[PDB]
């Protein structure tokens, strides 16, 4: 991650603002539709169109993401509480993090076209991958 | 593994897809998002920054060839392995491209589709295109698989 | 595609393999090095520490079955998609294991064979075994294709 | 990269010492034979067994690894010259890095069986995964 990528990421998720909680909800929904095997990680959940469980969890993913962009120079310590849940408790396969980051990138491209430029895209994919790397590292 | 509702949504959206100006940004974004893929296209010249890659006449012209290959496979979904048979050989033994990059371009193509259509590229439409990009990537990696 | 020289060196080293331990050592190491794979073995018990995984009796007993499936593949190299047909159905439809973990366990097995044979596990021998573990992983993933 | 992992890498590369140049070269030899595609990055090298170039290059990769062990807390700035050699003028696939990391672990398993414990195996793999991403970033 470069400071040029940091300026691209801050600007991109700076334009999402309040929509992030709904963007994360769409990105979540897209993952279950595109890659059904990911639904095993949600055994009780109701994963249908326009669900408060998906919308509420969408806000959780987006709030963790807004903290990550604000703490871009300190990600393993700021996301430490989440890195323990995803790696020790949930033990999510790192492939699923590539799948959600892809759907998140799809949602950003669909809602923000003037912002989703190849320079922003490359930085966003780098940001999400480093967020994924941090989230799926605290395990042994 | 595409059903009539999925197979129709794939073709209906592809009718609006401009064959000459969709693959160019897909090949371009691949070279910007995953820049190690530039080693294969170094006869092209300058790829210094994202703008240079996007504004490269050779990049956009090669994108037409890639999207042209994707388009013929979209009509021949029944036997994708036979349709991409000649390309699967050239992409693996003639020019050593790692089979991981095939699904990288596919998932980049999906990002370009959302970027162009916006709300029109809905989650079930993405789900339909995901089975296609996984199929094409698999059909282009069989010459070792 | 293994050469008769690679084929012969492959059967020679495999004949000296400790059928009772190597499998469990390979399955145990996969669970420690790659800790997400632990999700598929919750009904196994204590895996909290590296010694708990290695000492675990069902990790050893299950590893014995996995090595048996590998030994099966070595005896029928020209029919891997067939030898692993039921297991490819099990790991994809019923277990939902990501095909990337097959590539990891295959590589962990290679590390185990190196740890047990030492300098006897020479680079051309590893090269031959890489063909096998790639062949087994690819055959275990055909149900996704 | 927990303190337990930093302790394990020290006890693993401590028994290596002078054998670094020999182990690094073996890891390259194992990579060229097992994965013949990686050879395309070295057409200016005589990749045949018994090469002074591979023995010297192995020593360079091994001492860069020894350099990375000391700067495990701040790897992106220490391997800055490296992260520019491979990412910009060589444009190497991170798949090839996973291959060398695997080949490095195989060499260490064959030569140091007592040191190749599952905990050290997990620590070295994680350390090499961190070295790989440092070297496969800021691509442009
Ligand atoms: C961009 C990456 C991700 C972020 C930022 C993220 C964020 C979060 C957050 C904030 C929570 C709630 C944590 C809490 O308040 O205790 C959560 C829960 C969860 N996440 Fe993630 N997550 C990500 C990726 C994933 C992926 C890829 C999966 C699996 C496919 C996943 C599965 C879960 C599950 C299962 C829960 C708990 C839901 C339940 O109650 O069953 N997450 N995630
Ligand atoms: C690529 C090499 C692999 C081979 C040859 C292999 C082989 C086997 C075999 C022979 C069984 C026995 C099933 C039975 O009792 O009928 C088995 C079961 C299983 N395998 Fe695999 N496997 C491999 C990789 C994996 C990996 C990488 C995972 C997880 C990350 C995995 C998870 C399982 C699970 C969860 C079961 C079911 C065990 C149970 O009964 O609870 N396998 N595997
Ligand atoms: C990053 C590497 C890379 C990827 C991921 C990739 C992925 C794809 C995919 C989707 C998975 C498709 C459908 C596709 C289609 C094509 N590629 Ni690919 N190609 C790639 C690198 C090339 C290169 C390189 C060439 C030709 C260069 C040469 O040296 O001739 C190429 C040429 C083509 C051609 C033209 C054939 C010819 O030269 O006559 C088509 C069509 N392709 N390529
Ligand atoms: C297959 C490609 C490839 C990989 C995976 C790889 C992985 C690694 C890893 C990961 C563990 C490390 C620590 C590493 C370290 C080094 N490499 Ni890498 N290198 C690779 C291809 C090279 C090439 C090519 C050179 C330069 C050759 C030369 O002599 O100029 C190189 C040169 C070096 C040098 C010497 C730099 C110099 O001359 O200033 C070091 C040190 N490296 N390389």
């Amino acid at each position: 991650l470069s400071p040029a990528d940091k300026t691209n990421v801050k600007a991109a998720w700076g334009k999402v603002g309040a929509h992030a909680g709904e963007y994360g909800a769409e990105a979540l929904e897209r993952m279950f539709l595109s890659f059904p095997t990911t639904k095993t990680y949600f055994p009780h959940f109701d994963l249908s169109h326009g669900s408060a469980q998906v919308k509420g969890h969408g806000k959780k993913v987006a709030d963790a993401l807004t903290n990550a962009v604000a703490h871009v120079d300190d990600m393993p310590n700021a996301l430490s509480a989440l890195s323990d849940l995803h790696a020790h408790k949930l033990r999510v396969d790192p492939v699923n993090f590539k799948l959600l980051s892809h759907c998140l990138l799809v949602t950003l491209a669909a809602h923000l076209p003037a912002e989703f430029t190849p320079a922003v895209h490359a930085s966003l994919d780098k940001f999400l991958a480093s967020v994924s790397t941090v989230l799926t590292s605290k395990y042994r | 593994h595409l059903t009539p509702e999925e197979k129709s949504a794939v073709t209906a959206l592809w009718g609006k897809v401009n064959v000459d100006e969709v693959g160019g940004e897909a090949l371009g974004r691949l070279l910007v998002v995953y820049p190690w893929t530039q080693r294969f296209f170094e006869s092209f010249g300058d790829l210094s920054t994202p703008d240079a890659v996007m504004g490269n006449p050779k990049v956009k012209a090669h994108g037409k060839k890639v999207l042209g290959a994707f388009s013929d496979g979209l009509a021949h979904l029944d036997n994708l392995k036979g349709t991409f048979a000649t390309l699967s050989e050239l992409h693996c033994d003639k020019l050593h491209v790692d089979p991981e990059n095939f699904r990288l371009l596919g998932n980049v193509l999906v990002c370009v589709l959302a970027h162009h259509f916006g709300k029109e590229f809905t989650p079930p439409v993405q789900a339909a295109y995901q089975k296609v990009v996984a199929g094409v990537a698999n059909a282009l990696a069989h010459k070792y698989h």
